[PDB]
């Protein structure tokens, strides 16, 4: 029960998948604008 | 028997998207909040507050809560057939006889989907199971075999705090569902515990309940429990208001967007009742412009009867007739006449309105109004006339405003300098003010000094738009 | 499973730190 | 068929405001009851005027004659509908039954208006609808009548409409915009003065001349003032018979202020004694005065009151409460001193408020639709 | 709580009340309140 | 009535203010009269004379008002009173308001950068 705390609290921090989802989308966007 | 199909339908539409829907939105979801059926279910809570909830009467007694509380099981995919068991029991209200199995038989019913099986892992099914049956019961407080069951049903919701802080071996983020419920129902807690008396150990329930939402789930708890604490200390006397003065941690993401509004109204009443004009009236202003809609009558009207009282104490106040609901008109009959007594400089009227409606001023209960309202009369007069004339005499304003002597007028000028309205001196022999207005004061750099805050404020809002662009 | 429950999400944290840094550089190239 | 009934509006206002002549209305309006078979001047004056000691059988034999005309209407309508006339007998019964609403109360309305309300088939069969409700909505303090029938006329009667009668609608809407204090729409709606010589709706064109002057003394700008009362002569001659009015306007172009007090006080005496003003003329006079004062302040900067008391009389402590309240009414941008006696003209726009209004909108607007931008979230 | 029939449904204010308190009054009226002096 | 503007409602109140030893507190009330006189004797005033020190101050002349002429940096004029020769000590404060606003241009212009 000791360190059963923080890893789901790091799964809280998977908004970087969402913010960097927008950044990955944007990479595709302007990358293919360039292409 | 033709109307109860409507709670039969909307009930199943609630626990469909909520139970199966938000449980499916809770299994692995919600990087921040993918459980849109949390907020959808709260919109159905508002629907149950607009409508009758489910079975307060509904032409029968006690139909849905003995019915739907059973048989979820969370098993092999023939548990949609358990939803078919939920649906096909509706020939009991339609064809059969309805029977009384609420408020007395709910006490094992709440154990029943837990006693079907070890049903499922996530606690929003349990808080759904002790909220969505029991929250239809909290709004019938006729104080006769119905408030003790609000009492006990919210002891089961105390067992939802117990099954909130001690669930998922710590930190699955279902508070972002359950505090979404444990906002609303906890207010109902402080409703029903204050339907009879002041609560004193529910103060402590609230205290440790604030402490569990400290850091591991600082999401929707701290602000709503902060409202319960604020209205606790507000309904009670003024002793614990130095708390925010030392523990000012009152700043969430302000998600609910009405919680932040009426919350900032409430601490507006706090700083108002301490002593404050400017900050108090500008969060009266800010909470006033954050008043959501006109979708609830009266709740802005009476709260706005209480909103502009510090502006009644400014002396610079207009009369709220476009705010005036005509249903509020019969209740602002003292209050229209109160601000009538404000702008009139009469004294017999000043004590005549207080004399006439001191009982409604007790319903106000904010008699710091009257201790400084005569003071507000003399500040409005000196603000108007001091604003008017550059070199007036104190004998001019004095024996017009019935001051009868020069020396207390010199005390008015003295404490007006001390309060800093005008730079009025005295041609010091016996009074007889020599003074000035103040124009040619400055007008050019001083505005573009303010434009640092206008446009630094604008770039604040700019980065609010960039972070607003961070959403999709 | 607190042996390596704690550790493994950091391995999948560093890399998106690097591209989180790096998308600004590539967009900075696409300005060029 | 409106003008003596517009005099009935005049005369119910005579019943209403002047209690100096506490019974002039029963004199000339009961004089209007014994003629025209009008039974209203003891219905409403039975309710509103005096105790009516005895006029009972003398006016109920004519209420009996009102019943006789009413029942030969109630025989002419079905004894005439044998002919195939599209709303023609309906026109015959709405003329004399809306004229019964002229004779009687709103019973004449409900047997008249609501009866001819539905099978309106032509323009005059809606022109008499909208006009012949505008009369009674004007006679009473009613607002849904005179606004909403004209809303119907904007819908029904027009489809583009006649040039003339839509200007007549502009005249009726101008009468509401002078009932309410709608300054630009009164004078702007009274712009033509061409198609309105004397209709059956116009019991006096000179009253219409008063109606346009009493608002063109507020809303009209000074180049617009010379554009109307000086560049336009079509109104000049019918107020050339009103030379004190014309004197007040040219004085208003001159800013001589004692004749402002005189003829403005006379205009106030009329303003007491004219309907559709009583809820409104409190705003009038002082606004009139600040309409004079500002250009007075545009005269120059460091003014003394004695130079003003030449044009004012004893305007020393008069302008104390007057000018101090006009400053205190959020108006009259100046500063004032007693003994050094500084008067101030300023208010340079490119200063702060032109810089202010956009964020005045875009703060409650910003938090408003920003608040709308979070309903999507939770 | 909107549970009824209803879901179909200082600048110059404090001064619109005092200015609606003296509604037929003599707030200004120069030639009246100013030249009642020398009329007798 | 204190904050209404009557320091003589003090002496009208002290006619019957014992109030079970409400004597020390009304002496400290006299203190909060006199040190506020030490604030409000020339706040935005031209000057006063001795009789104003007889009215607002009391006890005619102790060495406490002579102390008031010799504690705060006071100009005891000949039957005359001054805070200073100027009472305000020459306010210009910078005579240069511009360069610190260029420091506002330093950090503010930096704030315009890093964002878009």
């Amino acid at each position: 029960y000791l360190s059963k705390i923080e890893e789901l609290q790091l799964i809280v921090n998977d908004k970087s998948q969402n913010l960097r989802r927008l950044q990955a989308q944007r990479n595709e966007l302007n990358a293919k604008v360039r292409l | 028997p033709p109307p109860p199909p409507a709670p039969q339908d909307v009930e199943m539409k609630e626990e469909a998207a909520t139970g199966g829907g938000s449980t499916g939105e809770a299994d692995g979801k919600t990087a921040a909040a993918a459980a849109e059926h949390s907020q959808r279910e709260l919109d159905t809570v508002t629907l149950e507050d607009i409508k009758e909830h489910v079975k307060q009467l509904e032409k029968a007694v006690s139909g849905k809560e003995p019915r739907f509380v059973l048989r979820a099981l969370r098993m092999l995919p023939s548990t949609s057939r358990r939803l078919n068991h939920y649906v096909l029991y509706k020939a009991v209200q339609g064809f059969f006889t309805s029977n009384n199995a609420t408020r007395d038989f709910l006490l094992p019913f709440l154990e029943e989907p837990m006693d079907t099986e070890a049903d499922l892992q996530f606690r929003p099914r349990t808080g759904k199971a002790a909220s969505t049956p029991l929250l239809p019961e909290v709004e019938a407080y006729l104080q006769l075999l119905v408030v003790i069951f609000m009492m006990n049903s919210k002891r089961y919701k105390e067992a939802q705090k117990i099954s909130d802080d001690l669930m998922q071996k710590i930190s699955t983020q279902n508070r972002r569902a359950l505090d979404l419920v444990a906002a609303k129902c906890y207010y109902y807690h402080a409703r029903v515990y204050e339907f009879l008396d002041k609560l004193d150990v529910v103060r402590s329930f609230l205290h440790a309940r604030l402490r569990t939402a400290t850091l591991r789930h600082d999401a929707d708890g701290q602000a709503t429990l902060l409202n319960l604490l604020l209205r606790n200390y507000l309904h009670y006397s003024l002793y614990d208001q130095a708390e925010k003065l030392v523990s000012k941690s009152v700043f969430p993401e302000q998600a609910n967007n009405n919680e932040w509004a009426r919350y900032l109204y409430y601490t507006g009443r706090i700083k108002a009742i301490q002593l404050e004009y400017s900050e108090a009236r500008r969060t009266m202003t800010n909470a006033l412009r954050k008043a959501p809609q006109h979708t609830a009558v009266g709740f802005k009207q009476t709260v706005h009867k209480l909103l502009i009282v510090v502006e009644l104490l400014l002396g610079e106040i207009p009369d709220r007739l476009q705010f005036r609901q005509p249903s509020l008109k019969r209740s602002l009959m003292p209050y229209f006449l109160l601000t009538q007594a404000v702008r009139t400089g009469n004294l017999a009227k000043f004590n005549q309105v207080l004399d006439q409606f001191g009982e409604k001023f007790q319903a106000d209960g904010t008699y710091t109004l009257i201790i400084r309202l005569r003071h507000n009369v003399i500040k409005t007069g000196v603000r108007m006339i001091s604003l008017s004339y550059s070199r007036i005499s104190l004998a001019d304003i004095a024996q017009k405003l019935q001051l009868d002597s020069p020396e207390d007028a010199e005390f008015i000028v003295a404490k007006a300098i001390r309060d800093g309205v005008i730079e009025a001196s005295i041609n010091h022999e016996k009074g007889y003010v020599q003074s000035k207005e103040m124009i040619d004061i400055y007008s050019t750099r001083e505005p573009q000094l303010a434009f640092h805050q206008r446009i630094s404020f604008c770039l604040d809002i700019h980065n609010m738009s960039v972070k607003a662009m961070r959403f999709p | 499973d607190l042996y390596s429950r704690y550790k493994k999400l950091q391995q999948e944290l560093e890399f998106l730190e690097v591209q989180e840094e790096y998308i600004k550089d590539e967009q900075k190239n696409l300005k060029k | 068929p409106k003008n003596p009934d517009l005099r009935i509006a005049q005369l119910r206002f005579l019943l209403s405001l002047p209690e100096h002549r506490g019974d002039a209305a029963v004199r000339d309006e009961l004089m209007a009851a014994v003629r025209d078979n009008n039974m209203a001047p003891y219905y409403e004056a039975l309710c509103k005027s005096l105790d009516w000691q005895i006029d009972v059988d003398l006016l109920n034999k004519m209420k009996k004659a009102n019943e006789d005309e009413l029942k030969r209407l109630d025989e002419e309508l079905e004894d005439a509908e044998k002919n195939l006339g599209e709303s023609e007998i309906r026109d015959a019964m709405m003329a004399k039954a809306e004229y019964l609403c002229r004779i009687g109360d709103k019973e004449g309305a409900l047997t008249a208006f609501r009866k001819t309300y539905d099978k309106t088939v032509a323009l005059g069969h809606r022109l008499d609808i909208v006009f012949y409700l505008l009369r009674i909505g004007l006679f009473y303090m009613d607002n849904d009548l005179i606004t909403r029938n004209t809303e119907k006329a904007k819908s029904l009667i027009e489809e583009g409409g006649d040039w003339d009668r839509r200007n007549r609608l502009k005249v009726y809407q101008g009468l509401y915009c002078v009932a309410i204090r709608d300054f630009k729409q009164a004078a702007e709606l009274f712009l033509d003065t061409v198609s309105t010589f004397t209709s059956y709706e116009l019991m006096d064109y000179k009253t219409f001349v008063t109606y346009t002057v009493y608002v063109s003394m507020i809303a009209l700008e000074r180049p617009d003032l010379r554009e109307k009362v000086i560049k336009g002569a079509e109104i000049l001659e019918v107020l050339h018979s009103l030379p004190a009015v014309r004197q007040y306007l040219f004085s208003l172009y001159e800013c001589r202020y004692s004749v402002f007090f005189q003829s403005l006080a006379v205009v106030e005496q009329e303003m007491k004694k004219d309907w559709l003003f009583a809820p409104h003329y409190r705003y009038y006079v002082r606004e009139m005065r600040i309409h004079a004062y500002s250009q007075l302040l545009e005269s120059y900067r460091s003014l003394t009151l004695g130079y003003m008391a030449e044009a004012f009389g004893v305007g020393v402590e008069f302008i104390d409460q007057e000018l101090s309240r006009f400053i205190a009414a959020g108006r009259l941008h100046c500063k004032i001193d007693k003994v050094n006696e500084i008067v101030e003209t300023n208010r340079p726009d490119s200063k702060n408020w032109q810089y202010q209004e956009t964020i005045k909108k875009g703060d409650l607007l910003l938090n408003r639709v920003q608040k709308l931008s979070r309903v999507i979230n939770m | 709580m909107s549970e009824k029939k209803q879901p179909v449904d200082e600048d110059n204010w404090d001064d619109d009340n005092v200015e609606d308190d003296f509604s037929n009054q003599l707030r200004a009226e120069l030639e009246k309140h100013g030249y009642k002096m020398e009329t007798s | 009535y204190l904050m209404e503007g009557s320091y003589n409602k003090v002496f009208l109140a002290k006619g019957n203010i014992p109030a079970e030893s409400y004597t020390f507190f009304i002496d400290i009330l006299l203190d909060t009269i006199r040190d506020e006189i030490a604030g409000c004797i020339e706040k935005a005033y031209e000057k006063i004379l001795f009789t104003e020190a007889t009215r607002i101050l009391f006890f005619n002349t102790p060495k406490k008002m002579t102390d008031y002429a010799k504690k705060r940096g006071w100009v005891l004029g000949p039957n005359n009173y001054y805070s200073f020769a100027s009472q305000q000590q020459k306010p210009e404060d910078t005579t240069i308001p511009s360069t610190e606003l260029a420091k506002q241009v330093i950090e503010y212009a930096r704030q315009l950068e890093m964002i878009v």
